[PDB]
């Protein structure tokens, strides 16, 4: 019944040269975190990776968020959090988050949340 | 139209026309064919006569 | 021609969708098996108006006309004529094109059969 | 097949003829996927042939991306001392598709192989590598004494003994500065309390098992919700012939029968189009050799019943199929006594129309009842039953023509005779 | 089917079933068309005979 749940929070409206953090939870039976990415979805834009974190600690930061928005994934491994610094005009999106799940050892599943929106204006 | 507002039934009613009309034109072709039949077999009734 | 094969070939939701559209599949195989039949009621109206199957003559003497070319050949494997199998040849595929449910009902009255009658006919005229 | 006839037509009455009823079609056993040759995979040799590796301290990192990666070489070869895997099953490798991949390639005392695993300790692990608690790949290692070791003391491989901290994890320090081992410093001069910070293992030919030197291959898998580079070979199914199959070659998807094919391809040529341009024939991408396709059964069933006021038997005409196709009609699922008994029999006949089930083939010609076709026809009469005979064309007459006879009739007879003609139709508006 | 979902699928599902089922029909009306010629001369063809 406790399937791998994701939820996203800490998006919202910001002034240019803002900065916020963005938190998501991994709930469910999470048997392991593989993988631990951020998504956004802007309004009318497909959804695009911008950071992700593997269980190893590496992690990767897309170029249209490289150098502003850095992936710290938490002691507890269960939740990661993306500081998002000098927020620009390109991060009005709907962030999304994921994660991969290697359920038997063979079945790689993603796991989404609701997302949260963020929004930057001039 | 009493589920949904006219802007929104209009597409349905079009739809339901559109195949009801082509039913229509369906029954009139079969039936031309089929008068051209009758009207063949009643000539040669008449030259038979 | 199969309607549903046709259309929606191998598929279920198109098998769905045009499951609404009404009876406009039964209307058209009605219409290609009447004209099935119709072929089959054209050709024996045509050719089945013997009574009984004349045999020619065992000796030809005719008072000095010769009808070997309209007669029919045993020699040949297909006892057709010489003119028969002449525009047999000169009139000499859909075969493949079987794949989007076609199909090719095969005449009532085989080729054979309709010699037989036509050889029936020329004995009884002649 | 009587109760869907009278379904078919609306009426518990049907009279004495034949019935298109229903469409015989078959349905796809199993399911084939044929892929190119194995053709262009990772360079494992690379780091696993490679002449020589680099020192522990100096563990050498290489990148793999962009490439099908046959891990069945790793495990289906029995040349590891050691094969270990952390996060993922080895066997499932060759079906797993990764962003990047990591091959760290070195050389260790086989004692000292213990410490290469996660949350291990020791000089190897501290200052020369260490993994992650988590770590998420294989490690792989294998004897090297006949490579890494000379006589008289091989002392080209070298490890860092001594440092300030541990190594992070897939961390590498090549820096040698002298090492403060004691309070007075050393100012980059070695010397008391100032040591080699690397040191040489010496391997020799002579050194035992656990201290001669072993070669050891790190696999590390990065994940990071980014793209596949890597994917293991796309397992093709096996080739199955001359049966009904669902087939997708290199992307081509199409259902049918392939069958050894007679045509010939050019070497750039892949698959033909009929004149109607749907496909007809392929060539497996594997291995070269090319296939027809043929469409399964598409065909029709009828129902040839006297009337239903004369008999209750039936029998089922399966159009332009094979006798062996008839009782593939969705079998196991339709009435156990009365469809099955029609599924194949010894009363099984064939004809150019199709596949006839109950109905004798006697010899005997009579006048055509009930039309099948191509000059078959079915009659009830006989005990009774469903006879498929010859069309007769009629009876058979000779007339004793001669030179100089003649026939001259003596009596007439005077024959009535009805002939009925539609006139008209009703007026509908 | 495989690049769409059924929700969008549908609509372009509906657009070919269209234009396949008015196809055959054109070709069912053409054959009924030649069948009426066929019977003609099949009925002068029986006349001759």
């Amino acid at each position: 019944n406790s399937h791998v749940q994701l939820v996203e929070s800490g998006g919202g409206l910001v002034q240019a040269g803002g900065s916020l953090r963005l938190s998501c939870a991994a709930s469910g039976t999470i048997s392991t975190l593989n993988a631990m990415g951020w998504y956004r979805q802007a309004p009318g834009k497909q959804r695009e990776l911008l950071a992700s974190i593997s269980n190893l600690g590496t992690t990767y930061h897309a170029d249209s968020v490289a150098g502003r928005f850095t992936i710290s994934r938490g002691s507890a491994k269960n939740t990661v959090n993306l500081q998002m610094n000098s927020l620009k005009p390109d991060d009005t999106a709907v962030y999304y988050c994921n994660t991969r799940v290697l359920e038997g050892g063979t079945q790689i599943r993603d796991y989404w949340g609701q997302g949260t929106q963020v929004t930057v204006s001039s | 139209l009493s589920r949904l507002d006219p802007p929104e039934a209009e597409v349905q009613i079009d739809r339901l026309i559109t195949g009801r009309l082509q039913s229509l034109q369906t029954y009139v072709t079969q039936q031309l064919i089929r008068a051209a039949e009758i009207r063949a077999s009643a000539n040669l009734a008449a030259t038979k006569m | 021609v199969d309607c549903t094969m046709y259309i929606c070939g191998d598929s279920t939701e198109c098998s769905n969708l045009l499951l609404q559209y009404g009876s406009f599949c039964t209307q058209l195989n009605r219409a290609l098996t009447g004209i099935a039949v119709e072929q089959d009621k054209n050709t024996q109206e045509v050719f089945a108006q013997v009574k009984q199957i004349y045999k020619t003559p065992p000796i030809k003497d005719f008072g000095g006309f010769n009808f070997s070319q309209i007669l029919p050949d045993p020699s040949k494997p297909s006892k057709r004529s010489f003119i028969e199998d002449l525009l047999f040849n000169k009139v000499t595929l859909i075969c493949a094109q079987k794949f989007n449910g076609l199909t090719v009902l095969p005449p009532l009255l085989t080729d054979e059969m309709i010699a037989q009658y036509t050889s029936a006919l020329l004995a009884g005229t002649i | 097949p009587l109760s869907e006839t009278k379904c078919t037509l609306k009426s518990f009455t049907v009279e004495k003829g034949i019935y298109q009823t229903s469409n015989f079609r078959v349905q796809p056993t199993e399911s084939i996927v044929r892929f190119p040759n194995i053709t262009n995979l990772c360079p494992f040799g690379e780091v696993f042939n490679a002449t020589r590796f680099a020192s522990v301290y100096a563990w050498n990192r290489k990148r793999i991306s962009n490439c099908v990666a046959d891990y069945s070489v790793l495990y289906n070869s029995a040349s590891f001392s050691t094969f270990k895997c952390y996060g993922v099953s080895p066997t499932k490798l060759n079906d797993l598709c990764f962003t990047n991949v990591y091959a760290d390639s070195f050389v260790i005392r086989g004692d000292e192989v213990r410490q290469i695993a996660p949350g291990q300790t020791g000089k190897i692990a501290d200052y020369n590598y260490k993994l992650p608690d988590d770590f998420t790949g294989c490690v792989i290692a294998w004897n090297s004494n006949n490579l890494d070791s000379k006589v008289g003391g091989n002392y080209n491989y070298l490890y860092r003994l001594f440092r300030k901290s541990n190594l992070k994890p897939f961390e590498r320090d090549i820096s040698t500065e002298i090492y403060q081992a004691g309070s007075t410093p050393c100012n980059g001069v070695e010397g008391f309390n100032c040591y080699f910070p690397l040191q040489s293992y010496g391997f020799q030919p002579t050194n035992g098992v656990g201290y001669q030197p072993y070669r050891v291959v790190v696999l590390s898998f990065e994940l990071l919700h980014a793209p596949a580079t890597v994917c293991g070979p796309k397992k093709s199914t096996n080739l199955v012939k001359n049966k009904c199959v669902n087939f997708n070659f290199n992307g081509l998807t199409g259902t049918g029968v392939l069958t050894e094919s007679n045509k010939k391809f050019l070497p750039f040529q892949q698959f033909g189009r009929d004149i109607a341009d749907t496909t007809d024939a392929v060539r497996d991408p594997q291995t070269l050799e090319i296939l027809d396709i043929t469409p399964c059964s598409f065909g029709g069933v009828s129902v040839i019943t006297p009337g239903t006021n004369t008999s209750n038997q039936v029998a089922v005409l399966y159009q332009d199929v094979n006798c062996t196709e008839v009782p593939v009609a969705i079998h196991a699922d339709q009435l156990t006594p009365t469809w099955r008994v029609y599924s194949t029999g010894s009363n099984v006949f064939q004809t150019r129309a199709g596949c006839l089930i109950g109905a004798e083939h006697v010899n005997n010609s009579y006048e055509c009842d009930i039309p099948i076709g191509a000059g078959i026809c079915a009659s009830y009469q006989t005990s009774q039953s469903i006879i498929a005979y010859t069309m007769s064309l009629g009876a058979e007459n000779s007339v004793a023509y001669s030179n100089n006879s003649i026939a001259i009739p003596t009596n007439f007879t005077i024959s009535v005779t009805t002939e009925i003609l539609p006139v008209s139709m009703t007026k509908t508006s």
